[PDB]
RNA sequence: UGGGAGAGGGUGGUGGAAUUCCCGGAGUAGCGGUGAAAUGCGCAGAUACCGGGAGGAACGCCGAUGGCGAAGGCAGCCACCUGGUCCACCCGUGACGCUGAGGCGCGAAAGCGUGGGGAGCAAACCGGAUUAGAUACCCGGGUAGUCCACGCCCUAAACG
RNA sequence: CCGAGGGUAGGGCCCGUGACUGGGGCGAAGUCGUAACAAGGUAGCUGUACCGGAAGGUGCGGCUGGA
RNA sequence: CUUCGUUCGGGACGAAG
RNA sequence: GUAAAACCGG
RNA sequence: UGGUUCGUGGAGCCAUGGGGGAAUCUGGGCGGACCACCGCCUAAGGCUAAGUACUCCGGGUGACCGAUAGCGCACCAGUAC
RNA sequence: GAGCUAGCCCUGGCCAGGGUGAAGCUGGGGUGAGACCCAGUGGAGGCCCGAACCGGUGGGGGAUGCAAACCCCUCGGAUGA
RNA sequence: GAAUGCCGGCAUGAGUAACGAUAAAGAGGGUGAGAAUCCCUCUCGCCGUAAGCCCAAGGGUUCCUACGCAAUGGUCGUCAGCGUAGGGUUAGGCGGGACCUAAGGUGAAGCCGAAAGGCGUAGCCGAAGGGCAGCCGGUUAAUAUUCCGGCCCUUCCCGCAGGUGCGAUGGGGGGACGCUCUAGGCUAGGGGGACCGGAGCCAUGGACGAGCCCGGCCAGAAGCGCAGGGUGGGAGGUAGGCAAAUCCGCCUCCCAACAAGCUCUGCGUGGUGGGGAAGCCCGUACGGGUGACAACCCCCCGAAGCCAGGGAGCCAAGAAAAGCCUCUAAGCACAACCUGCGGGAACCCGUACCGCAAACCGACACAGGUGGGCGGGUGCAAGAGCACUCAGGCGCGCGGGAGAACCCUCGCCAAGGAACUCUGCAAGUUGGCCCCGUAACUUCGGGAGAAGGGGUGCUCCCUGGGGUGAUGAGCCCCGGGGAGCCGCAGUGAACAGGCUCUGGCGACUGUUUACCAAAAACACAGCUCUCUGCGAACUCGUAAGAGGAGGUAUAGGGAGCGACGCUUGCCCGGUGCCGGAAGGUCAAGGGGAGGGGUGCAAGCCCCGAACCGAAGCCCCGGUGAACGGCGGCCGUAACUAUAACGGUCCUAAGGUAGCGAAAUUCCUUGUCGGGUAAGUUCCGACCUGCACGAAAAGCGUAACGACCGGAGCGCUGUCUCGGCGAGGG
RNA sequence: CGAUGUCGGCUCGUCGCAUCCUGGGGCUGAAGAAGGUCCCAAGGGUUGGGCUGUUCGCCCAUUAAAGCGGCACGCGAGCUG
């Protein structure tokens, strides 16, 4: 239900804001929160290793349930839909009935004042975490766990949903929102539903500025260089590219794959 | 406009005074040849 | 008041046949295609056969000189929501009616925007034949589109 | 004060004209193809979209002004 | 370029040069 | 269920 | 692969990173690929003065300098700057 | 050597004064319900003018300079990258 | 005797340029051997959102005083920020530390690296951040929130007095937070006053008058008063807050929905303490006395500051730990903790002075640069703008004359107005506010301050709103109407757009070559391709490890294009990439046919052919928003001309749409049309495109631009064509 | 080449004459007027604009005429750029 502007500025004639309607809550839960470094980009070395970052807006951290098999058998009740600085999707506060707080990733059609619970045992409906063995072929889920007892991995960003496809033995068969398919072990947890806020990708920036304020700097092309600094620069008015093209570090960007081709993993995989 | 020099005392001494020689094994030598060469000043003199 | 018929409309779900693709078994010197051929596909193991899996679209028989709708149009099945219409009883209001310049809404297909999806078909495009020449008819590939949600476009042999 | 009218600045409508350009109509009997009329040799027509020297062709849906 | 053959005639096509 | 095309005449 | 004069050369000898992997005197190494004979040594543990190098320091000496020379400094010089 | 400069992290501060008047609400108009239309309130924006602050557009002076980047007039941004 | 030789000394320019902002100086009197330059007085000018005060950084004795002038001071100097000597910096309450954490640094455990060393959880360090208890005056030549006076507070430690289960680095709460806009009530600050208190003055024509001039405060405990912030109170149940909890969280009924009540601030009043002008009289360069028993009152404006953790809206979603409160654990419950009182103890470092500058950074007493707070009044609509001026500080450390050329910075001009010139370069026109009125085009916001106009001062009268005051006088902020006065002229000074038409490029705001280029370059939202299923890809690093990311295909990386509208055609022959368990080729290795060297031989040691041998390459396909590429020659139509048409060679294919003498066009000032009297430029066309063309994007596009070009209007010393005056040389 | 700053414009001139004009003259297919061509002659003069960086050139409006060349294609310790 995404808001447009009218064009009272330049920038505003094309900028989309989020609608935030589901959102019931404005300030985040104190003891779930934690504050975020910053990075720039930079590593322990102080040397930037990813290009480009840096300049946000401060953000706290949200500690985020991504296991759910802490309280299996523990019923929680859906006190608040959060906005989350940290990812895409939003967050859902579960009051438990121990009285823990903690957060759950917030599913499309979880509404407030609702009863979810994890287990095995533990119903089909939309916030309820299962082993991947006992959700039926054929339904969507999110919050997978790629390998078991290691946490939420897979499918967690705003919209996204796997969807189960097969049983081979202690295996199942995922369509991932790639479209890979894919052998996940049936004993990984995984929360049914799509995610949603799935008008995230319907948003518009607008203006440069809205890049600055999520921490994304100017992007320079390297057409745009020298060729002390890329392949691609030199060249007295514009050279297109000289070359099949490529990264400042020498390696081919159009079409070249740099799956290791003896990975372990690559015998649990079946498409793209 | 504005020059080089802009001086700081925390600075000055967090840079070139004697606890930060001594932790590199370059500024141990610094210190070293100006032992053997006769300096009055090993360091830059701060308060 | 009491019943009836119907592919009337919207939403959610769901059943099978078939095409294509992937995998496994077995199996060979050809398969498709045409008026005839050719492009193409195939010993790198094809077509044809069996078994498993995925995905999309349309619903055979019933089925027509049928039905419904104001028109465009509507066809597997199930549930919900809902409009229109017909009959019987002659119970009530009691002339409350007919049409309708503007307005408002609906409006096949193609086409447009945003995202999804894409098995088959197939503008444009590529070949191979035919021809004197082929920007065509025929054949082999094939992208939008065809499908969905939202918003547009307002057209016709929208015909009885 | 108003004031015929003169002046300044900016709009609206109309007429004549204009390098160049689009298509229309009529001509001398020109050039290129064969689209339609008979199943016109791919039934024809129409809305739309694309393509093609050109009539036109194809895709989607529609019509009988054909079987 | 030329002669013949098919055609009502032309163009196409067929055969000898 | 159909049947390769085969133009034109001041 | 390194060392030795040895730069792959007929390339031995001495060390080694990787792989295989013995024996205890009738055992093992070497004498410049290799083999026979003839000879020389006894690996896979360690220590060991002296004779050798240098001059912060002290002394002696000089066909060494004599304040632009001699150490950057004869003088409160690694100082002023 | 990042006490200049380039970028980033942590923690503070600064931006006089005026205009323009988005969304949204309130009342009315409208409708079957709406979309929508008026006012009023509202105070949005890499909005406008313009000092601090940040720059350095054009010209003139300066050229053993006040200055190894300056001065005068003028100009751009000035709630945002 | 030379090497633009090295070091030192001294000449030339030459008594020349210059003596460091054009804010400005003059006189009288002192001191002195020596006064334009030092002291005093009078007059004049300059700053006054500073050129005036208070801090931080930096500097380190420059502060004060006494004695001096050899050098420093761009002149002098009796002076000094200079030489000699003496003095000067006083803290439980101010800043920092015996408190805390941030980035980051360090680092027991642990991981890694030939060595040196690199990481690294807890912990530690780490501050203009969080926490914490002093305000107002008076003294010194020089220190004061530090000394003193008055009035309030903060910790510990020891005692009694009264209460309770006390009790941790452990649990919980809290601290705890963004941007923008804002209501209520105060305060700082300011204005006025017929009211109050003051030495004094009627000047020069008038005035002894509600006359002129000066000043009418500050802090301050308990207690009140006014605003305002935090917060529910009981009862059960409980598996969570890594042991235990009565605490917290969760669940369930009752009492308010409220600040009612509890605290906690802010602001008034408050026991009391202090201050107190202008003028005059003096003896210093600095100050003192008097004026005074000082008065210390009332209205109005009013904060960006205070109550403060206030409220509302928004998306980009906004530090941590300690102090504080509460809860229990061992242990302790003759302890311990809490409240009140009494007594006692309260350390280390800094404190002078400059601090938009002569004391910091620029080799200089350098026109440059340097963070925070205060920053008065009047007028211009407002304002930190501009002009003048309180307080306060200055006339910038060479002067005196002259009145040439010439240069700088100004002022004005007949007639013409761009004829100047590469170009209206420069300079002038316009200029603030109020009210009429405003085009093409458009993405419906804009374009718009379009353009072009009218008014603006002063006096008199009537009159409408507010706010503070009782609904009222007053005081303050907004209008309306009528009548009249003066001047060339009423934002009368200062600060304050010239406009319009039309193309090119780039959508736009923005960024860039510090120090010759600010742009059409970069960046930018947005489009596409490609990689990446998570110990992801990619990057830094030998490694450990880290970014990515405490992210997960609506995400991350790489590349090109660069809002938006309509679109992005053909060629996969070569290169790149992607897909192929066939085949050819290919190294180590396996393999041993066979041959060789030595032995009297068992043996030892060498070559060494078939054959099995990976990736890669060859080969087979696909792929352009991957590297790239996208033809030539003849004939042909009722006048020439032209070629819809056809034939032919080659290529992998032979430029489609749309533009086109273009930021692309050599011949070229192509040929027409328009502007002009005249147009190598410009605009619109033709297409003969040397040598446009579709994401090194094509063609357009409103708005935007200190970009680039053309034209007109206004206006001007740019020019015809110069002239005169001013100040700094 | 241990530096001789290059085109064009402005300012400032000066020189040569193979003279554009004005002055004198011969011949003429010189009736007159106006011309053509040749000789003598440098004393003076040789306009203002549109285009373009232009030198040059093409135009516009005049003129008695709208002269050609040299002086480092004169002239940047004179200027512009
Ligand atoms: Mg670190
Ligand atoms: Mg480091
Ligand atoms: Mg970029
Ligand atoms: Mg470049
Ligand atoms: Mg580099
Ligand atoms: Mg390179
Ligand atoms: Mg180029
Ligand atoms: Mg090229
Ligand atoms: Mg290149
Ligand atoms: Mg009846
Ligand atoms: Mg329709
Ligand atoms: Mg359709
Ligand atoms: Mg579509
Ligand atoms: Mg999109
Ligand atoms: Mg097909
Ligand atoms: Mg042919
Ligand atoms: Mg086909
Ligand atoms: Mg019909
Ligand atoms: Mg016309
Ligand atoms: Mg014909
Ligand atoms: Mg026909
Ligand atoms: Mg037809
Ligand atoms: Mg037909
Ligand atoms: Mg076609
Ligand atoms: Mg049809
Ligand atoms: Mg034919
Ligand atoms: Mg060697
Ligand atoms: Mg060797
Ligand atoms: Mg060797
Ligand atoms: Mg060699
Ligand atoms: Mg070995
Ligand atoms: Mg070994
Ligand atoms: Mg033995
Ligand atoms: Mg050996
Ligand atoms: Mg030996
Ligand atoms: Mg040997
Ligand atoms: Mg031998
Ligand atoms: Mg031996
Ligand atoms: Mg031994
Ligand atoms: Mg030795
Ligand atoms: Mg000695
Ligand atoms: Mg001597
Ligand atoms: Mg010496
Ligand atoms: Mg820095
Ligand atoms: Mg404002
Ligand atoms: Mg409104
Ligand atoms: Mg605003
Ligand atoms: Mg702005
Ligand atoms: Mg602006
Ligand atoms: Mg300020
Ligand atoms: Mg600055
Ligand atoms: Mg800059
Ligand atoms: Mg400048
Ligand atoms: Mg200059
Ligand atoms: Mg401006
Ligand atoms: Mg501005
Ligand atoms: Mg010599
Ligand atoms: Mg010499
Ligand atoms: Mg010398
Ligand atoms: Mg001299
Ligand atoms: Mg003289
Ligand atoms: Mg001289
Ligand atoms: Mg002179
Ligand atoms: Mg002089
Ligand atoms: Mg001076
Ligand atoms: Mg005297
Ligand atoms: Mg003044
Ligand atoms: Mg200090
Ligand atoms: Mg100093
Ligand atoms: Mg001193
Ligand atoms: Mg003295
Ligand atoms: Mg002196
Ligand atoms: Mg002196
Ligand atoms: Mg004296
Ligand atoms: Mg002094
Ligand atoms: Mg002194
Ligand atoms: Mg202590
Ligand atoms: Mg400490
Ligand atoms: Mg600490
Ligand atoms: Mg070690
Ligand atoms: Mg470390
Ligand atoms: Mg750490
Ligand atoms: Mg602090
Ligand atoms: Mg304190
Ligand atoms: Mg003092
Ligand atoms: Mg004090
Ligand atoms: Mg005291
Ligand atoms: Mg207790
Ligand atoms: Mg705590
Ligand atoms: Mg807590
Ligand atoms: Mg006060
Ligand atoms: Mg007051
Ligand atoms: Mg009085
Ligand atoms: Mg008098
Ligand atoms: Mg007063
Ligand atoms: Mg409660
Ligand atoms: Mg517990
Ligand atoms: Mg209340
Ligand atoms: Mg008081
Ligand atoms: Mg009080
Ligand atoms: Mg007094
Ligand atoms: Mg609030
Ligand atoms: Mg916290
Ligand atoms: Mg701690
Ligand atoms: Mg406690
Ligand atoms: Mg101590
Ligand atoms: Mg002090
Ligand atoms: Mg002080
Ligand atoms: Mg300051
Ligand atoms: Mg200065
Ligand atoms: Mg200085
Ligand atoms: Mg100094
Ligand atoms: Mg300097
Ligand atoms: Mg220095
Ligand atoms: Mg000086
Ligand atoms: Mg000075
Ligand atoms: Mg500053
Ligand atoms: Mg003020
Ligand atoms: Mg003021
Ligand atoms: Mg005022
Ligand atoms: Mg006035
Ligand atoms: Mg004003
Ligand atoms: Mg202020
Ligand atoms: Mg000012
Ligand atoms: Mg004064
Ligand atoms: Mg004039
Ligand atoms: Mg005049
Ligand atoms: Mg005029
Ligand atoms: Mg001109
Ligand atoms: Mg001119
Ligand atoms: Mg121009
Ligand atoms: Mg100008
Ligand atoms: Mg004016
Ligand atoms: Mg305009
Ligand atoms: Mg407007
Ligand atoms: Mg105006
Ligand atoms: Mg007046
Ligand atoms: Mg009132
Ligand atoms: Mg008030
Ligand atoms: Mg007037
Ligand atoms: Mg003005
Ligand atoms: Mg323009
Ligand atoms: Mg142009
Ligand atoms: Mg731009
Ligand atoms: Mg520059
Ligand atoms: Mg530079
Ligand atoms: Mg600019
Ligand atoms: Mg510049
Ligand atoms: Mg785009
Ligand atoms: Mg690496
Ligand atoms: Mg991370
Ligand atoms: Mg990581
Ligand atoms: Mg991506
Ligand atoms: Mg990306
Ligand atoms: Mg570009
Ligand atoms: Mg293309
Ligand atoms: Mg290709
Ligand atoms: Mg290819
Ligand atoms: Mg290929
Ligand atoms: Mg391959
Ligand atoms: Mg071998
Ligand atoms: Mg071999
Ligand atoms: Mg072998
Ligand atoms: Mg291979
Ligand atoms: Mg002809
Ligand atoms: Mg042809
Ligand atoms: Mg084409
Ligand atoms: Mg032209
Ligand atoms: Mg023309
Ligand atoms: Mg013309
Ligand atoms: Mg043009
Ligand atoms: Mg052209
Ligand atoms: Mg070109
Ligand atoms: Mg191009
Ligand atoms: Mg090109
Ligand atoms: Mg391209
Ligand atoms: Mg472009
Ligand atoms: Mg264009
Ligand atoms: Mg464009
Ligand atoms: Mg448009
Ligand atoms: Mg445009
Ligand atoms: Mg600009
Ligand atoms: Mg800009
Ligand atoms: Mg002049
Ligand atoms: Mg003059
Ligand atoms: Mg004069
Ligand atoms: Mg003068
Ligand atoms: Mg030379
Ligand atoms: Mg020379
Ligand atoms: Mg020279
Ligand atoms: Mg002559
Ligand atoms: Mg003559
Ligand atoms: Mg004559
Ligand atoms: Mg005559
Ligand atoms: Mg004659
Ligand atoms: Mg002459
Ligand atoms: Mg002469
Ligand atoms: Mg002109
Ligand atoms: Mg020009
Ligand atoms: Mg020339
Ligand atoms: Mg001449
Ligand atoms: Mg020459
Ligand atoms: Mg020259
Ligand atoms: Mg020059
Ligand atoms: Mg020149
Ligand atoms: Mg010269
Ligand atoms: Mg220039
Ligand atoms: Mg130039």
């Amino acid at each position: 239900a995404v808001k447009k502007f009218k064009p009272y500025t330049p920038s505003r004639r094309f900028m989309t804001v989020a609608d935030f309607s589901e959102i019931t809550k404005t300030e985040p839960e104190k003891s779930l929160v934690k504050p975020l470094k910053k990075t720039g980009g930079r590593n322990n070395q102080g040397r930037i290793t990813v290009r480009f970052r840096g300049g946000g807006h401060k953000r706290l951290y949200r500690i985020i349930d991504f296991k759910r098999w802490d309280k299996v058998g523990i019923p929680a009740k859906v006190a608040a839909i959060e906005y989350d600085p940290n990812r895409s999707a939003r967050i859902a506060l579960l009051h438990y009935v121990d009285g823990e707080k903690r957060y759950i990733i917030a599913p499309d059609g979880l509404q407030v004042g609702q009863q979810v619970v994890a287990g095995p045992d533990a119903p089909i409906q939309v916030g309820n975490a299962l082993p991947l063995r006992f959700i039926p072929v054929g339904t969507v889920v999110h919050a997978v766990e790629l390998e078991p007892k290691k946490g939420a991995k897979l499918a967690r960003a705003a919209g996204t949903s796997a969807q189960i496809q097969g049983r081979e033995g202690d295996y199942v068969i995922l369509r991932l929102p790639s479209g890979e398919l894919r052998k996940v072990h049936g004993e990984c947890y995984a929360t049914v539903g799509a995610v949603g806020n799935a008008d995230h990708k319907n948003i518009v920036l607008g203006k440069a500025g809205r890049s600055r304020w999520l921490g994304r700097r100017p992007h320079v092309r390297g057409a745009a260089m020298n060729p002390v600094d890329h392949p691609h620069g030199g060249g007295e008015g514009r050279a297109p590219r000289g070359r099949p093209p490529a990264s400042p570090w020498g390696w081919q960007t159009k079409g070249l794959k740099t799956r290791k081709r003896r990975k372990p993993s690559s015998r649990f995989i079946i498409a793209r | 406009m504005k020059r080089t020099w802009q001086p700081n005392r925390r600075k000055r001494a967090k840079t070139h005074g004697f606890r930060a020689r001594m932790r590199t094994p370059g500024g141990r030598k610094v210190l070293k040849r100006r032992r053997q060469k006769g300096r009055w000043r090993l360091t830059p003199a701060v308060r």
